RNA sequence: GUAUAUUUAAUUUUUAUAAUUAAUAAUAAUUAAUAUAAGUACGCAAGGAUUGAUUAUUGAAAAAAGAAAGAAGAAUAUAAUUUA
């Protein structure tokens, strides 16, 4: 085709999980808001494991509910 | 006869046997009446970030029997006149070409000046392979 | 022998020196006049002439691999042979033992541009240089060829007149 | 541009990438190295349980408490210098519809923040979210 | 006396090799023969073999005789899952050798199960049917083509009932 | 004998040098003479070698920075009509140097021109002649 | 230089520091456990084949 | 020579291949339905403890919603993020996966040509006949089996053996004097029968051509391997251990037939097609007699790169098919010609501007 | 037009044959002639050209033609063949370079190659229907692929009984026997009739005579000369059934011959029908029959 | 599925005066084309009879036009204007007459 | 560019021709009629053997020469294309009929009286006739000598030709020094008067008796060699005699 | 380290058709010249690198199914140059 500013410049390789979000603004990466304060400029484990994450509402805060033999929350199951 | 060479001359018709009955799984679905062809299923998850925070993409492709039917019985479309009337480009400019020169800032010896826009010899050494999300060039 | 329980040619670095192509029936030295890249560089003792305000007259080179192809790639050095005398500075003080660089100016063999063109001068043509590819000789007495146009060969292209 | 030198393509003294020209049997997919991690090879593809370390193809089976959340028992593959680089199979392929979100009023207009860097990292507007849903305020608390 | 032709069977010549199952001769006889079901489940690889290749050969039978080429086929099921006692499974080579100086290729259990676990246990059955019989390819060869092997849980030979093979470890 | 060096497959044994008749090769050549006269690489020409042996030749080497000129004899020419396989040797001399140099038509760079309609046989001798003493002292 | 073993499907043209990633040291499978030893697991950590019903 | 470590793409490993790694929102099956959880088994008794049954997260909720919504309302900005939903057809040329069968053609002649610089060319124009897909085949289906035979010249019924004549007859192609074989994709399918025009190819391409070498007879070893790895030894004189050589190991120079083999040379590019006379123009010198019938493939990648791309071109996929209108025996040799852009950058004769001396410009 | 016909007897015209619709750019050719006069040829021109082009032509036209034509296109094919002879082992020269010779098979081999793949792919790939609507077709094509050895491929090769050749089962990566190993002939076309025995509205329209004749067609084409225990299993159930169910109204010689004929075809296929045989030793209105 | 067998060995143009029309030499070429073809189908007096039967032709055709044929756009290098083409044709004609 | 092989290269005996560009070097002008080089490139006649080129040259005048003396002849081995390619460049000479291409005739051939007489009568003989003017028949019957092919290398239009017209070589006369036999239906034909008297002349010397002695002395000197059935020189007898040479010139009168 | 057997190279002559696996030539060729970056990073200063392009080093390669005692050329480069 032809020459772009798509090809000229790079994104960041971020995973879904970690992208606090898509929108324009936040394309960027975090040390950006950084080195703009600064006004200046500046890998994962052999077995990269992660506990599944929760509201912090509800996490800090689980109701002490259950069922015959599972507890039951308005988000998730578990076994007891 | 080597030993894989006896193993491969042995199990080469076994392999093909094994295949002809996961064959005969799908042509028994489809005398049973479902004429529908065994469908596989697609895979979003195929962009990745690996270990080193490196972009990966896994490319799967589907062939489609009906698909190749109608390929090898009718003719294709009438070729691009364009296609066959531009030449193939002999070289593979730059994603990221390099310009030092530009005539917008006055006394260009100023580098605070320079558009930020064009790239920068990093950039140009850097940009071998399309954008992060896009795969084609 | 060497080494013991395993002996190899004594011409290892040699090797490296000198460019040699295998005379098989795909691969061969032509005689320059097919195409580029055929020719054959000139070995260590070749004599040439060396044309310039220097005393010097003849040249024995030293590189193991001397051609227009590869002028600007690698140092020529090469050792006084003839030199002329007089009968009345730096440039009329050389001697028959002193070794400096130099810089083809043209081939006596058939020589074939990537353009298709061929030629053939009639002398085996050189100009004395000092270690910081300086020539010596204030000025040329023949007519370079186009590998001399090369930034390696500035001072050079300054001097020489008439290239080809 | 053209006052610059580009890379040599069609002729060239350079080596030519091309490690598939005697080392692949068969179809060559122009995929560059597709094939490279094997060992430059396109032989022995008929395999289906290789060598898998935890969340490889026949972990899938076994319950390993990260993978067991972290990844679909469906999406297991091959071994680890078995990876597929580029999978072809024949079939028809099947869009499933992607996931509808749950527990949305239909027909509510939501009401959307616009992250961006400007606002520090620290603020918890980076940590609310972005689309917001009248029916996702807790109106009892107070909270807008 | 007997004489064995100069011009044998080659791998190279167009009439290929043989496969003793269809074959006919006066030391093959599948009459007789039953059809048995292995599952190599947790079974370490070794036993495996050793008792697939006790059926294989035709040494289960109280009327074997050497010269007499005569066993059960055994169909082996999920040798995926064929577990090896601890760090065998890389520890344990794998090693044979081309007639070129190089030559000589050594690799592990692990390359041959990424490759095929088929062929891991068609090596291992081939190890016991060489102890066994070794001075002859027709013995050499024959069981090894009676041994049928399969990585997963299908087969086609659901047409011939190949009854589960029940044995004892020597514990 | 592990490997094997020749090919006795259809497709590689076959020729088609009978059926070749089928193409014109030399309407091709000369169209591609035509249009080489077009773009003004080269211009038509159909001359013996009695005729053009001897005549002088200008040569104009459009390299950088400055254009190579020469002023040279014709010593022979591979062909008498024009052709795209031609070419043409001349024997330049300037001050001290003597260089006989086969030129081809048809390059865009290597403006050749015989600047005469005609040349002279006792011309061409004696350069002739020239050139072998310089190449027998070289 | 070596005059043979070019079968890249069991000699790759690849460096002991590139195999040393996909040497598998934790090879979670194929499995090392046999099944005669499933019993003995059992009985060594100490717990008991109750009756179903129980 | 070889640049192998160069030749290597991003690796990574199966192990990595979870949620936390992927770029997009990490897509879990539950059979028709796609879902952002784990499936929740349906008998609770296979649950196992400390494992959590997730219902409703509302980060991957959030998360999710607004991706969707960003791709839906902004599809300009988000335009890469597309190929992750609607992944493109099949049966259209794909830059990754398309491979197109070849052409069969004669060696015509050899000419010289001149770049647009002062660089020439030793062309060799070979000759492409009669061309016609003649067969379609695949091993019982088998992915990445199907090959498409193409014929090379037209030929009386006398002029083949019988089983040959036979084997066209049942093709029901009219007779080809050569038929060669290329292995393609499944939409790269064309069908028995079709006319292959020399503008199957492109002028500036990379092409592989496949052709048997000039028979020049039983050689020696100065004409063949002419030029005029340690097994066991003891470096230091410590001890005394060797192994001699017992014989001629396989890989030895050694005389003998020099000459006719199935030679390919691998991305020559293409300089001139004149598809009035169905002739393709190669840059280069074959080692092969005229009448040849040589083998022409489409280099599927260089130096890391496609052949086919947007950045350079695209093919007439499958194959190029004439219009309608236009007529060749309407047309002159010189109105159809296609000459390929200048392959080097600078006058060969010379150095480029960078390492010249003085440039004229 | 631009030039002249030059005029020719009608003996002497090229007809039979039409182009494709798209010529400049298909320029295939498809033979319309009738099936009866390619049978017509394949029986008056013995040649094995001859037969090869009728073969050839059948091939391209299966898929036009109805379950008589394709009845009588079967039943005049299969004359050159034999029971115990070895099918499509059509071996003209012989190559003994080696000192083991080979012998190679001429062009009728590939011929019915053709035939049987084009067969297949109408018969399955294009209208799966047509085999269970017509049984008397479903019996004609396994009898013709019991005739001709499509399981047995080694037969094909093989020149003496005493050294069976393997160029049917054996392929070298060198390049021995690339182009005759490991052909998928009739193992499609097999595998889909299977099916339809197995899923019958196929039985159910078949006649007790129809079905005596599938069994043996089955255990026919099987290289062990029994057939697979679901089918055969299945269509001994219906035969069975029908027997009862039509046995207590009239019944005739020819019915207890076809009886006798299912009895000795089990025989054959390696099984007993205990119930067949007791009713036919029971029963004593009409002989038996050899 | 092939063509008649070989049915003229040697040829020979026919042509009018070069101030005939091409309108008009496509008319007469088709009229003696059809003439000759009914003449050879009833031969399966008049003068396609007698071309047919005495003189022995057996063939007769009305090939295209030679369009080999240069369109010189240019010349040397230099563009060939339209000014010029007509002025050189004109010349030409003015010569010739 | 230069191709991958460099220089002018032997190649098989049996090898197609490549047009790629190379230094080509002919000894001299191949394109003379009677002067063409002798190789197995498809290009040049092939080279029978010979104990050198010079031989080769001198074998070549003589196959020609006898060619012209009698159209046919009979030569063994790969000498047969060369002698029918050096005839019908003898023929195209005469045709020219130039006294450049008279002179050189002589130059190459042995016999001014045959380059005469092939001047004289090929021109007329050959004037209908476009390119090949011999035809090389192969004999089924292969020397027992060394077991080679036999070619019979003839001149065609014999009836055109004037003093080899109804010549018949089915097989051979009586004697070799006598007229060769004549079709009955052309018995009637005269032969030129100047190679008439040069074969009488030629013929007589046979007849004389020296010839006889040494015929029986040819027998000695064989039977001493080797050569095993020579009979010896007492049980030979004459080639010629009075009562022969009476019954063959009433044979001769009768011809004409 | 003075053609037998093994061994190796090649062949067993148009095979419509390379490659399911066996074996097998090229796992960083450094290096040299010039330019970019850049007269940047860095350095008290003089000074000043790392570094993927071009050139030089010029070659580029696939085993197994059809009919056989003349020259794979009817030989002078055309699978008939008219030819009697």
């Amino acid at each position: 085709l032809s020459v772009r500013t798509e090809d000229f410049f790079s994104k960041e390789a971020i995973s879904h999980a970690r992208r606090v979000s898509w929108a324009p603004h936040t394309t960027e990466k975090k040390q950006g808001a950084f080195a703009k304060l600064a006004r200046s400029n500046f890998s994962f484990a052999q077995e990269p494991y992660f506990e599944e994450e929760i509201e912090a509402h509800r996490k800090h805060h689980r109701p002490d509910v259950y069922i015959y033999k599972y507890n039951v929350s308005p988000t998730h199951f578990s076994l007891r | 006869d080597s030993f894989k060479e006896h193993y491969h001359r042995v199990h080469l018709p076994r392999r093909l046997a094994l295949q002809r009955y996961a064959r005969q799984q799908s042509l028994r679905n489809a005398a049973k009446g479902n004429v529908k062809a065994e469908e596989v299923p697609y895979k979003y998850n195929r962009w990745w970030v690996n270990e080193e925070h490196e972009f990966v993409h896994q490319y799967a492709f589907v062939e489609d029997p009906e698909v190749t039917k109608a390929k090898r019985e009718t003719l294709p479309p009438v070729t691009r006149e364009n296609i066959w009337k531009e030449p193939q480009q002999t070289f593979f400019l730059p994603f990221a070409p390099y310009v030092r020169v530009v005539d917008y800032p006055k006394d260009p010896d100023a580098k605070f000046l320079k558009p930020v826009n064009i790239p920068r010899w990093k950039d140009y050494m850097q940009r071998t392979k399309p954008v992060i999300p896009r795969t084609w060039y | 022998k060497l080494p013991a329980g395993k002996p190899a040619n004594k011409s290892w670095f040699r090797h490296n020196l000198i460019i040699r192509r295998k005379a098989s029936y795909r691969s061969r030295w032509g005689t320059g006049a097919e195409g580029y890249g055929t020719g054959v560089p000139f070995s260590d003792q070749v004599k040439l002439h060396c044309v310039d305000n220097t005393n010097c007259k003849h040249v024995r080179l030293i590189s193991k691999a001397t051609a227009e192809r590869f002028a600007h790639c690698r140092v020529f050095p090469a050792v006084a042979h003839r030199v002329s005398v007089q009968r009345f500075v730096s440039r009329h003080r050389v001697k028959p033992g002193n070794i400096y660089w130099v810089c083809l100016l043209s081939r006596r063999q058939t020589n074939t541009r990537m353009s298709g063109l061929r030629t053939n001068f009639d002398r085996n043509t050189c100009i004395l240089m000092n270690d910081q590819r300086v020539p010596l000789g204030t000025r040329v007495m023949y007519c370079a060829g186009r590998h001399v146009n090369h930034k390696y060969h500035l001072k050079a292209v300054v001097l020489a007149n008439f290239f080809v | 541009t053209v006052g610059l030198l580009p890379a040599q393509l069609a002729l060239s003294r350079k080596p030519r990438l091309r490690p598939h020209v005697g080392n692949l049997k068969g179809l060559v997919y122009p995929l560059p190295y597709y094939a490279m991690w094997r060992g430059n090879h396109n032989k022995y593809t008929y395999n289906k349980s290789t060598v898998c370390l935890w969340g490889e193809g026949d972990t899938r089976s076994m319950y390993h408490q990260h993978y067991a959340h972290a990844k679909c028992p469906t999406d297991y593959g091959r071994g680890g210098r078995e990876f597929e680089y580029l999978t072809v199979k024949r079939g028809k392929m099947l869009q499933k519809p992607l996931p509808r979100v749950q527990y949305v009023a239909e027909g509510s207009k939501p009401v959307w923040l616009f992250k961006s860097w400007h606002t520090p990292l620290s603020s918890p507007s980076m940590w609310e979210r972005e689309v917001q849903y009248a029916e996702h305020t807790p109106e009892h608390i107070g909270a807008k | 006396a007997p004489f064995k032709s100069v011009l044998r069977r080659h791998k190279h010549h167009p009439e290929g090799l043989p496969l003793y199952n269809d074959m006919s001769k006066q030391w093959l006889c599948r009459e007789g023969e039953r059809w048995w079901l292995l599952d190599a489940r947790g079974e370490q690889l070794p036993r495996v073999a050793a008792v697939a290749a006790q059926y294989i050969t035709g040494q289960h039978r109280p009327d074997f005789t050497p010269g007499m080429i005569t066993g059960d086929h055994v169909v082996i099921v999920n040798i995926k899952d064929v577990v090896m006692v601890g760090d065998q499974w890389i520890r344990v080579p794998i090693t044979w050798q081309t007639a070129y100086p190089g030559g000589k290729y050594r690799i592990r259990l692990t390359d041959m199960y990424e490759r095929d676990p088929c062929m891991l246990m068609w090596w291992f059955l081939k190890d016991e049917v060489n102890r066994h019989f070794v001075r002859k390819l027709k013995t050499r060869i024959a069981p090894l083509e009676k041994a049928w092997l399969y990585e997963d849980s299908i087969h086609p030979h659901a047409d011939k009932n190949p009854r589960p093979l029940c044995w004892t470890d020597p514990e | 004998g592990y490997t094997r060096e020749r090919t006795n497959r259809h497709f590689f044994v076959a020729r088609a040098n009978a059926f070749f008749s089928r193409l014109p090769i030399a309407r091709v050549q000369r169209s591609l003479a035509m249009e080489a006269v077009r773009e003004g690489r080269m211009r038509p020409w159909k001359y013996t070698k009695e005729q053009i042996l001897g005549a002088p030749v200008t040569c104009n080497f459009e390299y950088n920075p400055r254009p190579v000129r020469l002023i040279g004899t014709v010593m022979d020419a591979h062909t008498e009509e024009t052709s795209i396989k031609g070419g043409l040797k001349v024997y330049a001399r300037n001050e001290e140097t003597n260089m006989m140099l086969w030129i081809p038509p048809g390059n865009p760079k290597l403006r050749h021109e015989v600047t005469s309609t005609k040349g002279s046989f006792q011309h061409y001798l004696d350069e002739r002649d020239k050139w072998d003493e310089a190449w027998i002292t070289g | 230089t070596r005059r043979g073993g070019k079968n890249l499907a069991w000699r790759p043209k690849m460096s002991e520091r590139t195999l040393e990633q996909f040497v598998p040291l934790h090879l979670a499978f194929p499995r090392r456990h046999p099944n005669s030893w499933q019993e003995r697991q059992f009985h060594l950590l100490g717990y008991v084949k109750w009756p179903k019903e129980i | 020579r070889t640049d192998w470590y160069r030749c290597y793409p991003s690796l990574m490993r199966e192990k990595d291949r979870d949620m936390y790694h992927c770029y997009y929102p990490y897509l879990f099956d539950h059979g028709d339905k796609m879902s952002l959880y784990p499936k929740i088994p349906e008998n609770p008794r296979e649950w196992q403890p400390e494992q959590l049954q997730t219902t409703y997260d509302a980060i991957r909720e959030d998360k999710y919603d607004a991706f969707i919504r960003l791709r839906e309302k902004f599809p300009e900005l988000y335009q890469d993020t597309r190929a992750w939903d609607n992944p493109p057809p099949f049966g259209e040329f794909n830059m990754f996966y398309s491979v197109r069968f070849g052409m069969v053609g004669v060696k015509a002649f050899t000419c010289k040509d001149y770049d647009e610089l002062g660089n020439q060319f030793d062309c060799t124009a070979f000759w492409f006949p009669d061309n016609q897909v003649v067969k379609h085949s695949t091993r019982n289906g088998e992915v990445g089996t199907d090959k498409v035979y193409v014929g090379a010249m037209n030929v009386p019924v006398e002029f083949h053996k019988p089983h040959v004549a036979a084997f066209y007859k049942a093709a029901g192609v009219p007779v080809k004097h050569v038929c060669a074989g290329f292995p393609i994709t499944p939409d790269a399918y064309a069908p028995v029968g079709t006319k292959l025009d020399v503008r199957h190819f492109k002028p500036g391409q990379e092409v592989t051509i496949t052709f048997q070498n000039t028979d020049y007879g039983f050689r020696g070893v100065m004409f063949r391997h002419g030029f005029d790895g340690d097994s066991r030894w003891q470096r230091r004189p410590g001890a005394m251990g060797t192994e001699g050589q017992k014989r001629i190991y396989p890989g030895h120079r050694m005389a003998g037939q020099t000459g006719a083999a199935a030679e390919t040379y691998q991305g020559v590019p293409v300089w001139r097609i004149d598809y009035k006379n169905s002739l393709i123009y190669l840059p280069t010198l074959l080692d092969a007699d005229v009448g040849t019938y040589v083998r022409f493939s489409d280099t599927i990648n260089t130096k890391g790169l496609t052949l086919w791309n947007e950045h350079r071109g695209l093919p007439a996929f499958p194959t190029f098919i004439p219009p309608e209108d236009e007529d060749l025996s309407k047309l002159a040799t010189d109105e159809c010609q296609l000459k390929s852009p200048p392959l080097y950058m600078y006058f060969r004769d010379e150095f480029p501007a960078t390492q010249l001396v003085s440039q004229a410009d | 037009p631009s030039q002249t016909m030059s005029p020719c007897s009608h003996e002497e015209e090229m007809r039979g044959y039409v182009v494709s619709r798209d010529y400049p750019l298909i320029d295939r050719l498809h033979c319309t002639r009738s099936i009866e006069e390619l049978v017509a040829q394949f029986e008056d021109r013995p040649q094995i050209e001859s037969r090869v082009a009728a073969l050839a032509d059948m091939a391209s036209t299966v898929s036009f033609r109805s379950d008589e034509e394709l009845l009588r296109m079967f039943t005049a094919i299969s004359a050159p063949f034999s029971v115990d002879g070895r099918g499509l082992n059509f071996l003209t020269v012989k190559v003994s370079k080696f000192g083991r010779p080979y012998y190679v098979p001429n062009s009728l081999l590939p011929a019915y190659v053709n035939l049987v793949d084009a067969t297949t792919i109408a018969l399955v790939r294009e209208q799966p229907w047509r085999l269970s609507a017509s049984p008397a077709l479903f019996i004609q094509v396994l009898q013709f692929m019991a005739l001709i050895k499509v399981f047995e491929p080694n037969k094909w090769f093989t020149f003496s009984d005493h050294a069976p050749s393997n160029r049917a089962d054996y392929r070298h990566a060198i390049g021995v026997n690339h182009s005759t190993a490991f052909w998928g002939t009739g193992e499609e076309l097999y595998d889909f009739m299977v099916e339809l025995l197995r899923v019958p509205t196929m039985l159910d329209l078949c006649t007790r005579e129809q079905m005596v004749d599938l069994l043996s067609g089955f255990c026919g084409v099987m290289p062990c000369g029994k057939a697979v225990g679901d089918v055969f299993k299945t269509i001994t159930d219906a035969f069975l059934r029908r027997v009862r169910n039509d046995i207590s109204g009239p019944w005739s010689a020819h019915d207890w011959a076809i009886v006798e004929r299912m009895y000795l075809v089990t025989v054959l296929c390696d099984a007993g029908n205990n119930e067949i045989l007791q009713l036919l030793l029971s029963d004593t209105a009409s002989p038996r029959g050899p | 599925y092939a063509r008649r067998p070989i049915a003229a060995r040697t040829m020979m143009d026919v042509f009018l005066a070069e101030d005939m029309s091409l309108d008009e030499i496509v008319n007469f070429g088709r009229l003696s084309l059809g003439k000759l073809q009914i003449a050879l189908n009833n031969l399966r007096v008049e003068p396609a009879q007698l071309l047919v039967d005495r003189m022995g032709i057996s063939y007769c055709e009305i090939p295209s036009l030679d369009e080999s044929d240069y369109v010189f756009a240019e010349v040397g290098g230099v563009a060939v204007t339209d000014e010029e083409a007509e002025r050189v044709a004109q010349r030409w004609a003015e010569r010739c007459e | 560019r230069a191709p991958p092989v460099i220089g002018c290269t032997r190649k098989a005996r049996w090898a197609g021709i490549d047009d790629n560009p190379t230094i080509t070097y002919k000894p001299w002008d191949t394109t003379e009629p009677l002067m063409a080089d002798y190789g197995w490139t498809r290009g040049k006649l092939p080279k029978f053997r010979a104990r050198s080129p010079f031989h080769r040259q001198q074998i070549a005048r003589r196959m020609v020469t006898e060619m012209i003396r009698k159209d046919y002849c009979i030569v063994g081995g790969a000498r047969a294309p060369a002698l029918r390619i050096l005839a019908d460049h003898v023929v195209e000479l005469a045709k020219a009929g130039d006294t450049d291409s008279r002179q050189q005739l002589a130059y190459f051939l042995h016999d001014p009286l045959m380059v005469d007489k092939a001047f004289d009568e090929y021109p007329r003989r050959f004037k209908d006739m476009n390119a090949k003017y011999a035809m090389m028949t192969r004999l089924k019957s292969r020397r027992r000598t060394d077991a080679v092919a036999m070619y019979f290398v003839e001149y065609k239009n014999r009836d055109m030709s004037d003093n080899h017209k109804g010549e018949d070589y089915s097989a051979g006369p009586e004697r070799f020094f006598l007229p060769p036999r004549i079709v009955e239906t052309e018995k009637g034909i005269q032969r030129p008067p100047h190679m008439q008297m040069a074969f009488d002349r030629w013929a007589s010397k046979f007849k004389t008796e020296e010839f006889h002695h040494w015929w029986r002395l040819r027998h000695a000197k064989l039977r001493y060699w080797g050569v095993r059935n020579v009979p010896h020189p007492s049980d030979v007898d004459p080639l010629w005699t009075e009562k022969e040479e009476e019954e063959w010139h009433n044979e001769m009168l009768a011809n004409t």
